[PDB]
RNA sequence: GAGCUGUAAGUAAGCUUUGAUCCAGAGAUUUCCGAAUGGGGAAACCCAGCAUGAGUUAUGUCAUGUUAUCGAUAUGUGAAUACAUAGCAUAUCAGAAGGCACACCCGGAGAACUGAAACAUCUUAGUACCCGGAGGAAGAGAAAGAAAAUUCGAUUCCCUUAGUAGCGGCGAGCGAAACGGGAAGAGCCCAAACCAACGUUGGGGUUGUAGGACACUCUAGUUACAAAGGACGACAUUAGACGAAUCAUCUGGAAAGAUGAAUCAAAGAAGGUAAUAAUCCUGUAGUCGAAAAUGUUGUCUCUCUUGAGUGGAUCCUGAGUACGACGGAGCACGUGAAAUUCCGUCGGAAUCUGGGAGGACCAUCUCCUAAGGCUAAAUACUCUCUAGUGACCGAUAGUGAACCAGUACCGUGAGGGAAAGGUGAAAAGCACCCCGGAAGGGGAGUGAAAUAGAACCUGAAACCGUGUGCU
RNA sequence: AAGCAGUAAAUGUGGAGCCGUAGCGAAAGCGAGUCUGAAUAGGGCGUUUAGUAUUUGGUCGUAGACCCGAAACCAGGUGAU
RNA sequence: GAGGGUAGCGGAGAAAUUCCAAUCGAACCUGGAGAUAGCUGGUUCUCUCCGAAAUAGCUUUAGGGCUAGCCUCAAGUGAUGA
RNA sequence: UGAGUAGCGAAAGACGGGUGAGAAUCCCGUCCACCGAUUGACUAAGGUUUCCAGAGGAAGGCUCGUCCGCUCUGGGUUAGU
RNA sequence: UAGGCCCAAGCGACUGUUUAUCAAAAACACAGGUCUCUGCUAAACCGUAAGGUGAUGUAUAGGGGCUGACGCCUGCCCGGU
RNA sequence: UCCUAAGGUAGCGAAAUUCCUUGUCGGGUAAGUUCCGACCCGCACGAAAGGCGUAACGAUUUGGGCACUGUCUCAACGAGAGACUCGGUGAAAUCAUAGUACCUGUGAAGAUGCAGGUUACCCGCGACAGGACGGAAAGACCCCGUGGAGCUUUACUGUAGCCUGAUAUUGAAAUUCGGCUUUCUAACCCGCACCACUUAUCGUGGUGGGAGACAGUGUCAGGCGGGCAGUUUGA
């Protein structure tokens, strides 16, 4: 029948105009005393999903 | 054959849950008491629940 | 409207134009077992009571009715125990039971293998299996609704919303509704106030723009819900009847083929006939037709029938109900901030200046009026009957079964389960002679053909034999 | 699309609905520009701004999913000749 | 010897994991059912062109998988290759 | 294919006369051999016509068969104790 | 047709029973000893309801554990369970 | 002198128990790792998962004797059935095709089939068992699979039961700091006696006794629980 979206993946990415996916960074939940100021300030910025990862998870998000 | 002669209450069925959310089948019985109540003829003992014994019921 | 006595041929004896056989409607007969029901029992068996009759000097034997249990109703009806009440006896009952299509529907109860690459929450799944109750459908159904517009107005089914909102060891995974577009489309009856009669039965009364009671002037048959028995013409189904048009030659065993002359068509669908037929046969298009039975509809008869606004002093509008705590379940929603609704236990309201809902909760606004009942249509399925269809099979295929198949056979039992089609157009199925005890064969005949002779259309390979060129 | 009409057709009719013409941001929101930020200061994603409907071929997902093969588990029955 | 009783989440056992229809560390039959199988075996006609790997990282991972490296086809830039 | 190979399921037969297409194997006779707390006579269970007579030799009989528990046709089971 | 006998040692008192189909034994049972539970709708067992066994019995009786004829005996320890 | 609850008593002991071990000494034999009798450095006996003995019994396990014998030195002869020849009838496991020699080498490291050499005219019948890693059973040993089943426990999570408290059924009086505690009878209970249905004491009803707001039963809660169930136990 109809394909099913990955609900856990649709909560973590967004679709851009060119077709890429915008993601958020890891290693930012707690234990901030063990990371330097430069590390924590540069983990506030966003990133994009790599093409290596895109080749594997593109079908899981097709309606998004 | 165990049922309330007036209200019609009887047993149910459900689950028993542990702290880990395991489940097994169990039953919920009714508080049926054997009483003598006036019928057209001789008073015969029937099963009547306690809920039907409130607010005034013949005995 | 001329043959017939089923496969099936055989002989024997018969019936039929005074209408056989055969086809359709309506009847009568219908052994025994089986729910099996007089009792018993290892189904298809044995043994009885009572009342009538046949036969006998009489007994013994026979025939026809009736005799289960439970349930509902009239009747006689001591008990223990004065009265009464269990029990008991007889009568009446198209009262019940069992089977069923391993399909569709509603309810009770309810797994596991599997996935999560292990597994316990979760998933498989409210699925398989079991039990009960039905119907031709069932279930649901006339707002204590959906919502936020200048609002709609019972239920069911399809399209979309949408793999969206959400749920989730937030893992695997699960997954909506309202709006809008369509199919189909009617709504109603009770309890209470209150009045009249001897607790009873009649009348009055059914709601949210607030209705009803009381007091004020007062008259459309819907037999599918809405109240329930019947006489009253047209069709359909179950046997059937008419129904156009071609001749000649050649090959051949046989012409429908080839070659020439024609004809019909509201009929050139199909099947057969000695090979390939619009004009040979059964048919086709189109018309005609019903003793009798059943179904569906319509026309009187027939049967019920009370209608709306103004006044609201006062009265009524469903109770151990709603709801709360504890333990569960169901809502797409795993207890989570969980509304909305169901079960068991324990508590437990209000009365129109009332009650509920709008996703914990309070206030304001908007919508509705729970705790009684009934209801066609659009929807699901096919054990079947009738008439048809296919870029579906063609005997190791197609149903397990084209043939005497749920059969041979196998098992104590539940249960498992095959193989096997084809002469010829027509039996015209080889009279007769020869070898032999017979099977088998060689001639002679039938036939277009017998290397088509029933172990019979065609007749491949493996394998087995006889005779021969070169070695 | 459902539905309706039509020979179980072709295609009429049907504009609920869907994709595209504009992005960015968690959201309120603004808009050829938006987010972060005191500050286009710098930086990220956009300003290409041609799609859309049917269909042949390749591959994927949900269904047993290229074929044959377990040791086992669960449910209802049959058996003490 | 004859007639009977106890049935598989069970029965019987002077006790051996012994027996319950030639089968028992849990009987047989029919269903869930085409259970699951990262494991063996198999997979049917013909030509033309090109043509590998047996490595790294991570892994309840080690004869399994995912990304990168190496092969092929289509489009683009074009001198960036040796 | 193995291959005209293994086997042919505990044991004493010989002769004469018949029948016959065909006789080590069928019928008749004589002699000899074996059992005899049984290889004898009844009979329950179980089987279900295997019982008798007249015919037959396709298949079954571990060889043959003119013969049979095999094939065809016709028969046979009688209770007040 | 019909016991071979003797002298010593281990294990089990004895007669019995057992792996149908590779184990018949020193293994199981046994008569005896001991501990413990049970006042009668007894304890224990099957269903885990009704109804039953125990038992138409009543502590010289009934259920469970260990040991195992007979003779001499059976020593120390209550931190731990 | 250290520790602990106690530090093994009587009996027995190279034992169905002893590794060293064929312990050491005697008996038996020409010769004794087995056997019998003693000794005790008991790796690691021991008192009801009993210790030490013990007539009778055993298709039990051991060691030594008399008698006997083809078991043997060391084999030979005879009888019968099969086997061998002939008449009748007539299968099976196995099998890629086969005109299928030896030696030394070589090869996936043990060749009828490859190299070099040496032997050998074609076809049968009776015998033997060296090879064809000979045939019958997808190795039961070993390892692997995030395969399965049975069993155990102070592995994890549950559960059938069995104890305990609150609350409903559940009532009337009266002492004491609505409650502990005492009497009573009407609820509820009796596999207690008698009567009736009724030829039955299963059941029901009645009447006497016993017990009594307890017990039994419903809902909620805490504890015990390998009796039973589902699973995990790394590379």
């Amino acid at each position: 029948p109809k394909m099913k979206t990955h609900r856990g993946a649709a909560k973590r990415v967004k679709r851009t105009a060119s077709g890429q996916l915008k993601r958020s960074r890891a290693f930012t939940s707690h234990l901030f005393a063990n990371k330097s100021t430069k590390q924590k300030r540069q983990l506030r910025k966003a990133r994009l999903v790599s093409k290596s990862d895109m080749k594997r998870v593109k079908q899981l998000l097709a309606y998004k | 054959g165990k049922q309330c002669f007036v209200t019609g209450r009887k047993a149910s069925t459900g689950n028993r849950r542990s702290h880990a959310l395991n489940s097994t089948k169990r039953r919920w019985n009714a508080n049926l008491q054997k009483v003598r109540i006036l019928v057209d003829g001789k008073p015969k003992k029937v099963w009547v629940s306690a809920r039907a014994l409130k607010s005034g019921k013949v005995t």
